[PDB]
């Protein structure tokens, strides 16, 4: 019932409308990472709003983010100051990032005055580092269907490619 | 960064005490906090160890991170929780009963830290 | 020119822009719903921000949303904690509901300071129990043409729907 | 690290994501103008970020917009308070005018505080007022589509420009 | 809790290394403060060492008890004095003077601190 | 004040580690801070290391000197300064680059600290 | 939540003062915010009443909500809206002019509130 | 403004009921706050009652003025003290000693208070 | 103080509805906050009403008891135990399942409450 | 941990420990009542020192002391203003009433403060009501025992009644 | 009603209790002085109790206070620090001594906020020291006792007055 | 002169007085040890009325009361939540258990304001600790005295040991 109480739920639960939306445009494997994630923002929204009466989610969960994020670094090759929104698959889920940054902040307010809620801003801070670079995945294997589309010899369906927004 | 991590010396691991350094300084890395050569490990055996008061055999494992202040809350329990994973799974077993592995993460001040490259 | 009015303000002009993105996705009944609702949205933003000399919606408007939610109500039949957005276009309707509650802690401020906007305050929180069961109706017509696509011995035109996000 | 930079921040970055997404939208012409914008909101995250140790966008940008937006007032011909979302194209750009509305309020609690970024707050405000006009205009050459359609003797392909939303 | 203990090499205990431990983790757990199976003792001996800036041959004795925060002072200031009072009581002496006993308690972050059993 | 300097086995000095710490003693004595006998100094060298994730072959150093609180900033910036200019000049290199000596000044509460003399 | 509906003798409603209790529990219940067996009416009628000093004929009605503390003024606000609307739905006139229909939303305290279930 | 006049059955009133409420409503609009038209008025009178634990045949008087708020505690009392003198002199008497006639005013929400006119 | 006691008309009660007065007007007295004289009870029984949307027959008792203000929160909260324990041993049941029993404690204004003795 | 939590366990801690030294001065049956009160002031330590995440007493307590309070009103004539202590043992309860009130005033911190505890209070306001019954009543049964010892012809055995404090 | 005011009320009725159990222990002419305090102390809570509306002690009670220090301070001849609680007797005195340190503590914060009750805190400060001189005279008569029974040869009689505290 | 020095003086004065009440009731052994913590509590109370100008106790004192502490912690067998009070004398030592939590909580705050008096706090704390494990060895050495009455073939002397609460 306090105001930085109904801050917090409120962008945690913007935010997990936002990836519900998102996860329209994204393959099979992605959309179930993106469905796991909406129900771990569900049980950080019951210990928010009970302010820490009932039990959150647990550190298997913040391990099963970063194994995810470590197996995503090796195929994201970085490279200089990139516009977000190369491909409209991957502009979707740039939004999310910066909802999570926004709930992140919110749920900082909470700790620094009531003291609950570190594990679960520890969980959106690493969620935030999945979707950058769950977007960036995404720009990639829509350009490397470019390069096998140069070699197949097609005039239609290679810039149909480019105007979805694949990488030259 | 500083990294000092402490085990028993009943305790048995995976992998070589090396290895372990190894895998703790890429997720360490992994976080986009610190630089590439400013994260330094250090692993340290103990000889002379007791847990508790009860006469049954264990084993422990510590570790240290010692960052610069200036990070939120979020920062430093993520660094936590990225280690302790890391070093609990390099864990066989030891002693009679389960292995306790924990992760402090302190600050060290940021105007009276000195640093020279030689 | 006051600080929370001109953030009362924005998140109304926020939110009526959400849902005239919304408002394509849905069929011809629910087009003339939120299309009324945004002309409300701009009568709640004059008096906001004349700071009460100009006068707003009426009780007439009120009565209006809840019966409409006592519709609705009857339809969609209650279940468990449901992930927002099974389908793309309850996808839609799930973010407009959450900048209406964001929406509701701005105009809560104006009242709790200036004592104005009361009547604007309880459209806002009946606005979003609108579109909480504008949602849960398209879920449910998308997943009653399931039904009738297994009954008719379809074998493309299910798969489809499957692809669509329709419950099974 | 201070409390309003990382809110300006992450409103700075939360406007550019969502241009991003609304720049696949619109035709080759407006992408390119759009994907200028998207540099020019990562010179001001720099200058912000960086309490003003940074320089930032140079007064040549600013009136690179101005100039852009005396030539987009004489096609729009102002009319009475019309809905946001005519068509879907239009109805993206109607979000992104209210996040740089939102954008600028960050901005200028950074300017009442900290006396930086004067010229970033000219900026956004400037900004707010082109994506009003570009959003107009989309409206309008969707609409000139249907008097030629009309004229033309065509059944279907007059009404499915009516089902995106053409002006009658 | 973590107790660390640092004597140097000249010092000449009454009492073996391990024993020393076992006394300690009792004035540990007799504060009714912790738990049982979570204090946690090492000793480590130091070989190359320092006091001072005279020639005199000196030995000292450190202890640095880490608990989590959350304590008053009167707690922590009871946890020194009852640890100096089982290191000093151990000490044969070495060196050619008085042997310096000091103890050390410092907080741990309670909202970063991660802790496993495996 | 306790100083802890902890350097890989790599790294090569020119003095001897006891000479090392008969400097950095007499460079904590002429701040005009402490005593001189309650200077106390121990020197450790590590067996299992890694810097960084590069497959280059590092060294550093590393001193942690712990003092009573109650001193300014001007006063630990100093400490920290002044030992970090006796470690780089006694530093020969190790490793195929540059070696990292860097300095931490930390604060021991003064009121939980406890001190006997045996 | 406790409803207390007070119309006069002369107000002719459209249904019976049952059907519309029934109504008015719909219309509390699909508020979301109490139970279903916690929303307790009650319609009473009045013999001796006046409105104003004036000798024409008049009707009204009046209903008072009683809630318990702890709900914003958008809740409170919306529950009288909700209210008014059915109750002037249900009248069908009485006297020489127009009816007065009102609601009343009032909170009851929450500390001091016993409740039991025989 | 409402006003609930409660009566006991054994008190003997000078006037009907019916004449109580005209002396009542032409004393409210007299203070010039209210509208002529919302001044609503009912008489209650009560079959079973007790007053006190004797066992002594008593009788008593009370109302209750409903009014908005936003006035000042010069004008409710004014209020409480010029309905109190209406009753105090419509009472014959009743039981076997003397009656107590009270008046309370007490304050609807302005924000939450709905009202129409069918 | 006044206490209106409101049942449903299906409620059984173990007492007449005069009896349930005295006790109540004894358990109110034997808390030493009210005099003798002025404490006043009513009890009404109601002939429509209805309790939740669901078609099973239920009963309820509601008391609502009405102080001066100028009391702590432990005397509003005793007073309302008070009388919930007296209520709800004098029902014997009603309806189809369990009788709920409900006291309200709220707070006149002193300011503005006028009384007087005919 | 916070200030008013541990002065008001540190109060009811004090309390119980007076009615443990003033149940051996009491006969049998008084006994058997302080020791159900001792274990219900450490039921609202714990309901206290957690701040009402354990469950507390319940009012099935309240219901059992009001219900003593209407036993020994009756026997208790009451009179003018009577000093404290007119027997030894009526003196030790006299003491714990004055704690009782002293661990109200800290218990009624707590709740204006933190909102917890009310129905905790209100165990502390009747049971100073039933220490003042209690030691009211033992200063009687210790007089009918002198009007028992004058008709019974007794020298010795009326005086040592005087010389402990019963009322002539 | 105030809070300084329940809080001085609160210890004075505590410090009346305290007299009342530890007069049973003393003899029949310091049980006349004690019951007088008692009443001068209900004298003291209505004063305070009504902020002065009520007339509290005379100055008449001040000089009687004082005209009984100047006769006990002859027979106590002033030693050195001497620990409290000699015989059992004067070791109940001795707590009542500092329940009058602590009422003149809470009476000293009404007098300095409401201007009311400075000649109670000056009975409360000639109590304390009078609450002093009669703890030290028993300890005194007790002693005196003994050098009685080492005159009378006494072998058992001697031993039970060491038992119960007499100084040798 | 301050305030929190004066309330801190007062409670180690209220302590040291009760402490002499409740070390009547206790054996020989017990009472030579009541009698050095009165000792001690005088030389806290000098140097916290002189703000430290005064030299306290030393680490040698409290280096005694653990010596104790781990002493009696052999032969008090832990059990369940036992209430205060067994014996008689075992329920005067739970009085000043409490008294010295009070005074903890009044040196805490001098140490929170002034600095000084961290070492008379954490004597205090081991005060506490050493007055529960005091009280709970005269109910053992009470209770022990029973299985030799009942081994002995009493019929009246055992009764009386369960007239002043011996367990069974």
């Amino acid at each position: 019932k306090d105001s930085p109480i109904i801050e917090a739920n409120g962008t945690l639960d913007e935010l997990t409308s936002f990836i519900g939306e998102a996860k329209h445009y994204v393959d099979e494997e992605m959309k179930g990472i993106l469905e796991e994630i909406q129900n771990d923002i569900y049980k950080i929204m019951g210990e928010i709003g009970s302010k820490g009466k009932i039990e959150g989610i647990s550190e298997e969960r913040i391990a099963w983010l970063l194994k995810l994020i470590l197996r995503y670094m090796e195929m994201v090759n970085l490279k200089s100051f990139v516009l977000p929104g190369g491909t409209l698959e991957s502009a979707k889920l740039d939004v999310c990032r910066t909802i999570a940054r926004r709930a992140l902040r919110k749920v900082l307010t909470v700790t620094r005055e009531f003291g609950i809620g570190a594990e679960a801003a520890a969980y959106l801070l690493a969620l935030s580092d999945l979707l950058f670079l769950l977007a960036r995945v995404i720009e990639i294997e829509q350009g490397k269907k470019l390069l096998e589309a140069a070699r197949a010899g097609q005039d239609d369906e290679v810039r149909i490619l480019m105007a979805n927004g694949a990488d030259v | 960064p500083h990294l000092v991590i402490e085990a028993t010396a009943n305790l048995r691991l995976e992998t070589s005490p090396g290895e372990l350094l190894e895998q703790a300084n890429k997720a360490l890395f992994a976080s986009g906090q610190f630089g590439e050569a400013d994260i330094k490990s250090r692993f340290v055996t103990l000889e002379a160890y007791r847990q508790g008061t009860a006469a049954v055999e264990r084993a422990y494992l510590h570790a240290c991170l010692s960052i610069l202040d200036g990070r939120d809350i979020a920062t430093r329990t993520l660094l936590g929780a990225s280690l302790c994973a890391v070093l609990a799974e390099a864990v066989a077993g030891g002693g009679e009963e389960g292995v306790q592995v924990s992760v402090e993460v302190r600050e060290m001040e940021r105007l009276s830290y000195a640093k020279r490259v030689v």
